[PDB]
C-alpha cells in the first residue's frame, strides 16, 4: 500500500518537494532514488513513511487550458480556461525540452491547448493543389497578372531588391460568378508550390465564419495565421485564401493579422469576391491587398479556350462528324468548338437573355454573349454528353456529334431564362455603367418555343 | 434657483412650490456648463457649506462598474 | 519529512503567523532562524512539531488577478478576479519594495497590472508582465499643413512662457482629416520626431482596428492603460504623443472623452486623431479642450505630386541608358524631367484622364478628371508599378533601367485600375463635389477609354 | 451519416429538403454535400420561391438539375 505525488523542486541534500493530498511537503528521499536525475512535474510515489520510493511518469489525464504567454525566465507558463480566468503554472520537463525542432511535439507557442494540473501547478503535454494554369481556360491575361505579383517577386528577389520594390502581400480576385475563381487561386498555389530545386498547399473559405462546431469562432482568425507561420519560419511559401470575402463585409481582427504577416514576405494572402462593391476599402489599401485582378465574363475566343479543356480528343466523337474532316480527330473537335462558340455569341433573337429598362425610358436587350461563364460552358458540355449517352442508348452507335452541343446550348439558355440565378449586382453595375443611366427594371426574355417563361428580376 | 431658496418664506406665503429641475437647451458652444456652475456658485454663498457638483453625459455606458443602473443610485 | 507555509505576520516574541493547510495557526521559531529578517508572503517551512525551521522563496504559481488599486493601508491591495469578484489581499514585501524606481522592468505597482495571488491565504506575490526617425523632409507637398501642425505642437512647448504671457492655453489635441489615401500616420510620426529633439522623445502609436477585438477583453478595461503608459513620460518632462488612426471606425465611445480631459491638466502630452471621414466624427471630441486644431490633409495639387514623386524617385534607382542619353548623363536632371513629365501627363485634362461622370439632381452632367482625384497612395502605386514594368523589361529585353515609358504606361494602367474599381473614393468626395456644384448627386459612373480591360461602373452612395 | 449507412448497403435513399427557400445559418450544408460527392444517394430539394435561394447551392456539382414544376 503506497501513495503518489508530483515532484515540484529538486534539492541538493537529496530532499525533494512534492505535491500530494493535503498539506503538500518536501520529503527525505530513498537512497535507491537519485536526486539529480529527478525532473519537474514527474509523478513520483512514496511509501507510508513519506519517503519517495519510485520515479514514475507524468500525469496523462486532467484539465485542458489554452496557453496565453510563453514567459521570460525558465518558462513557467500563463494559461487560460474558458471560464476566462487565468492561471500561472510550472512547465514539466518534457515541455521546456531543448531537443525539439519546429502527433509529435514541436516547439510550443501561443494558442496551444496544454494539459495541466491546476492544484499542482504543472503542464505536462500538448494536445493537437493538383491544378495548373494549363487547365484554366480563357484567363490568359489574368494568370500573367497573378504570377507577376506572386511568382516573379519570389524568384527574382534580388532584382526586386535593386529597384527598392516591396513584393506585394496579397491579391484581390473580383468579378461576376461562374468562372469560379478558385481554380486560379489553386493554380497559383500550385505553380508556385514547385520552385524546387511539394513546397505548399492550403485553402479556407469565407462561409465558415459564423459557423462554430469545435470551439467558438471569435479567435479562429489567429490560430490559422500562426499555422501559416509554421512554413513562414521555414522559407517554403504559404498562401492564405479567403473565399466569399464579400460575405465577411465583425471585421477588425483580419486587418491586424494581415499586418502581422507584413514583415514575413514568405506568405501570400489571396482573397476573392463576387461583388467588389461591398469590400471594406481598408483591406484594399497599399500593403494589404495590392494587386486587384478582375476575372471577367469571358468573350468569344476566351470561350473557345474554355471549351478546348472540356472537349479532349479522348472523348468519343461520332463517326459522322469525323468523316466530314477526313477522320481527323483534333481538327474535328476544333471545328465543333468554333461552331458552338459562334452559335453561343450570336446576336440572333433566340439568344436574347434580358430586357433592361432604365430610368430615362430607354430599354436595352442583353444577349447571352455577355452573360457567359465557365459554369455555363461546363453545363453545356455536360448536357451535351448526356445527350450523347442517350443518343447511343437509343440509336446504338457511339459518339458525340455537333447537334448534341447545339441542342444543349439552346436548352441551357432556356434554363437560364427561367431561372437566372447566374446574374448578380456586379452585372447591373457594368450595364448601368456602360449606359450611363440607373436601371429600374429587369426581366428575362423567352423565345416562346420553350416551357420556360419570362420572370422579373430584382437584385441587391 | 436663487429666488426660491432666498425667499422660501415668501414662496410659502404665496403657496408656491419651488421648482426641482431646470433645463438648459439650445445650440452650442454656449457654455451651459459655465452657466450651471455660475448659478450653483451665486447660490452657494448666501450667508446670511452649500457644496458643489456636476456629472457629465459621457460616463453612462462606459463601465469600470458594470451596467449604469447601479451608479444612478449611489450618486443621488 | 516536513511541510511548508506562507508567512503572514511577524511578532516581537519570535512567534509568527503562517498559513498552512486550510486554516490559520500561530507557531514558534527555531533558534536557527532569524525573526527580523523574515518577510511577508515568504514561503516558510515547518517541521513535524510545527516550528519554522527555514525561510524559503515566494510562491511562483497560482491565480491571476487584475489589480485596480492599493488601498489606504498600503500593505493591502484590492484585486479583481476574472470571475468579476473583488477580493482584498496582503501585499508581499517584494511588491511594496521601495527600492523599485519608475517594458519588462522592476517597478512599483498601479491599476491594471496582473498580480499572482493565493486566494485563501490572501497574499499577492509577483507581478506578471504582458509580453520615429522620419522628419518633415520625407513628407512631400504638405508644407502648409506642416506649418499648421508645428504651430499647434512645437511653438507651444518651445515658447511656453510666451504662451502664458498672452494667457493662451496650448492645444490638447490635433485632428488630421481628409481624403482616404491622402497623407497617413506618416505626418503624425513626423511631428512626433521633429518635436522629439529639443535638447541639450518616445513615440506612441495605436491604430483603430483593435478595439472590438478580443485577446484583450473587448469593451472594458484597457483604454486607460495606454493613458497610463503615456502618463509616465508626462510627469517626466519628455513629451509623448498619442496617435489614433482609423478614428472613423469608432463611429462604444464614452471612455475616451473622460480620458482626454484626464490628460488636459497635463502640459506635456498631445493627442492626434486621424480620420478619413470627418462627417462621422462626433463633434464632442472635436470641441475645444479636447481636439482644438483641425488640420486638413487635402488632396495633392499639380506641384505637390512633383514633390511626392521626388521622394519616391531617387538617384539610387536604375535608370535606362537611353533616357540618360538625352540628358547628357546628368542623373538628377534626368529624374527631375521624368517626374514633371509624368506629373504633367497625370493632371492633363485630356479624354483618357476622365475618371467620373456625375449626374446631378437638375440634370447637369459633370465630368471628373483624375486631376482632382489623385493621392499619395496612388502616386506610390504608379512608382511601384513602373518599377515592376522595369523589372520584367530587364527580363525580356535584357537592358537594365527604368525609362519614362514605364512611368507613363504605369499611369494609364493605374487609372484603368481605378476606373474598374473606384474604391479610392468615398462620401467625403461626393459631399465636396455636390457642395461645389450646388446640387445633390443622383448618379455616378466611372468613364472608360475603351482601350482597356476596364469597364464602366455605376457607383452607389 | 444516416444516408452514409445505406450507401454501401446498395439501397439508397435521397435527402429531401422541403421549403428549402426558408433556409436562406448556411455554411455546413455545402461541406456535407461535398462529402457525399464520391458516393452514389441523391439530394433532392423543393422550393415555392426560387428567388431567395442562394445560388451557392445551385452551382454545378451541388444541385445540377433544376426542374420546374409548372
Amino acid at each position: 500500500p503506497s501513495g503518489y505525488g508530483v515532484l515540484l523542486a529538486t534539492h541538493d541534500d537529496d530532499t525533494v518537494d512534492v505535491f500530494t493530498s493535503g498539506r503538500k511537503m518536501r520529503l527525505t528521499c530513498s537512497p535507491n532514488i537519485d536526486a539529480a536525475s529527478l525532473k519537474k512535474g514527474q509523478t513520483v510515489r512514496l511509501n507510508e513513511a513519506l519517503t519517495v520510493v519510485e520515479a514514475g511518469t507524468f500525469e496523462a489525464v486532467g484539465e485542458i487550458s489554452t496557453l496565453r504567454e510563453i514567459l521570460a525566465d525558465g518558462h513557467r507558463a500563463l494559461v487560460v480556461g474558458h471560464a476566462d480566468e487565468e492561471r500561472v503554472v510550472w512547465l514539466a520537463d518534457p515541455l521546456i525540452a531543448e531537443d525539439l525542432p519546429d502527433t509529435r511535439p514541436r516547439k510550443l507557442r501561443p494558442g496551444d491547448s496544454l494539459l495541466v494540473d491546476t492544484k499542482a501547478g504543472y503542464a505536462f503535454e500538448r494536445i493537437p493543389p493538383d491544378v495548373s494554369y494549363a487547365d484554366i481556360g480563357g484567363l490568359s491575361r489574368q494568370i500573367e497578372q497573378i504570377r507577376d505579383a506572386v511568382e516573379l517577386p519570389f524568384l527574382h528577389k534580388e532584382l526586386y531588391r535593386e529597384y527598392s520594390l516591396r513584393p506585394p502581400k496579397g491579391v484581390l480576385l473580383y468579378g461576376p460568378p461562374g468562372c469560379g475563381k478558385t481554380l486560379i487561386a489553386k493554380a497559383v498555389a500550385n505553380s508556385l508550390a514547385k520552385k524546387m530545386a511539394k513546397s505548399y498547399f492550403l485553402n479556407i473559405k469565407g462561409p465558415e465564419l459564423l459557423n462554430k462546431f469545435v470551439g467558438e469562432t471569435e479567435r479562429h482568425i489567429r490560430l490559422i495565421f500562426q499555422r501559416a507561420r509554421e512554413k513562414a519560419s521555414e522559407g517554403t511559401p504559404v498562401i492564405v485564401f479567403f473565399d466569399e470575402m464579400d460575405s465577411i463585409f465583425v471585421v477588425p481582427q483580419l486587418l491586424s493579422e494581415i499586418d502581422g504577416v507584413e514583415g514575413l514576405e514568405n506568405v501570400i494572402v489571396i482573397g476573392a469576391s463576387n461583388r467588389e462593391d461591398m469590400i471594406d476599402p481598408a483591406i484594399l489599401r497599399p500593403g494589404r491587398l495590392d494587386v486587384k485582378i478582375k476575372i471577367e465574363r469571358p468573350d468569344a475566343e476566351a470561350a473557345q479556350d474554355i471549351y478546348s479543356k472540356y472537349l479532349t480528343e479522348f472523348l468519343p466523337v461520332h463517326a459522322d462528324d469525323l468523316a466530314e474532316f477526313d477522320g481527323d480527330r483534333s481538327a474535328c473537335i476544333k471545328a465543333m468548338i468554333e461552331k458552338v462558340v459562334d452559335r453561343m455569341y450570336a446576336e440572333i433573337d433566340d439568344n436574347r437573355f434580358l430586357e433592361v429598362t432604365y430610368a430615362n425610358g430607354d430599354k436595352e436587350v442583353m444577349y447571352f454573349k455577355d452573360f457567359n461563364s465557365g459554369a455555363m460552358i461546363q453545363n453545356v458540355v455536360d448536357r451535351a454528353k448526356k445527350n450523347a449517352i442517350k443518343s447511343v442508348l437509343e440509336t446504338g452507335q457511339p459518339g458525340l456529334r455537333i447537334q448534341h452541343l447545339l441542342d444543349s446550348i439552346v436548352d441551357e439558355f432556356a434554363e437560364n431564362e427561367d431561372l437566372p440565378n447566374t446574374t448578380n449586382p456586379d452585372d447591373w453595375a457594368r450595364i448601368s455603367g456602360k449606359k450611363g443611366e440607373r436601371i429600374v427594371y429587369i426581366r428575362t426574355l423567352v423565345t416562346g418555343k420553350s416551357s420556360s417563361a419570362s420572370r422579373a428580376i430584382d437584385t441587391e | 434657483v436663487e429666488l426660491p431658496f432666498l425667499h422660501k418664506e415668501l414662496y410659502r406665503e404665496y403657496s408656491l412650490r419651488p421648482p426641482k429641475g431646470v433645463l438648459l437647451y439650445g445650440p452650442p458652444g454656449c457654455g451651459k456648463t459655465l452657466i450651471a456652475k455660475a448659478v450653483a456658485n451665486s447660490l452657494a454663498k448666501k450667508m446670511a457649506k452649500s457644496y458643489f457638483l456636476n456629472i457629465k453625459g459621457p460616463e453612462l455606458l462606459n463601465k469600470f462598474v458594470g451596467e449604469t443602473e447601479r451608479h444612478i443610485r449611489l450618486i443621488f
